């Protein structure tokens, strides 16, 4: 958390290009001096958001053999645009801050438990994130009552089946194959 | 994206 | 902030 990490990220290129948007460079530094090709965008359904390893304030420091730590915006444009259907990315992120993973035992009222959930594979919430975000909390329903669960809330799994990289009607699926008590694991930020 | 109520 | 899409 706060340290900074280094990736590899290999991408083929799409109909709609690499699928992200960039600032920085030397004649357009955002962030004091820092000359920074940046990641400001993860375009929804293109091949970065598919991929799902690249992050928004990601710095590129190499597209394939090309350095990119100290170039101009428009010289950075120009090396991803030349860099062919696989483009070879080096970056580099600080690390976010690390999330609570909770057990929530929650019993159903006449209505459910009272939240809504999104996301997905192909119904991403957020551009390069597979995973089943709480949207929603019924004011009076079993989850608001219980008082953990709140809008932003991952759901990571329901009793002993993972929703890890699931179709959303899946998950779905799963949180409605439960008896009246269910128990939940719960990613808090 | 969807939304599902549970 | 100059945006560039890619
Ligand atoms: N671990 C390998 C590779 C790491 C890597 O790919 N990143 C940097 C080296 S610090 C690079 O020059 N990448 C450009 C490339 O893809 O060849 C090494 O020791 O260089």
């Amino acid at each position: 958390e706060g340290e900074m990490e280094y990736e590899e990220i290999t991408l083929e290129r799409g109909n709609s290009g690499l699928g992200f948007s960039i600032a920085g460079g030397t004649d357009n530094p955002h962030i004091g001096d820092d000359p920074s090709i940046f990641i400001t965008k993860i375009i929804p359904g293109g091949a970065a958001a598919q991929d799902g390893r690249l992050r928004v304030n990601d710095s590129i420091l190499f597209v394939n053999e090309v350095d990119v730590r100290e170039v101009t915006h428009s010289a950075a444009v120009e090396a991803l645009k030349e860099a062919g259907s696989i483009v070879r990315l080096y970056v580099m992120r600080r690390k976010p801050p690390a999330e609570k993973v909770m057990e929530i035992k929650l019993i159903k009222g006449p209505k459910g438990l009272g939240f809504s959930i999104a996301g997905g594979v192909g119904n991403q919430h957020i551009p390069g994130d597979n995973s089943i975000y709480v949207t929603k909390i019924i004011e009076g329903g079993a989850a608001h009552k219980d008082g953990r669960l709140q809008i932003g809330d991952k759901i990571l799994a329901v009793n002993s089946v993972g929703l890890e990289d699931v179709m959303h009607e899946d998950a779905v699926a799963a949180l409605k194959n439960t008896y009246d008590v269910v128990y939940l694991k719960v990613a808090k930020p | 994206r969807r939304e599902s109520e549970i």
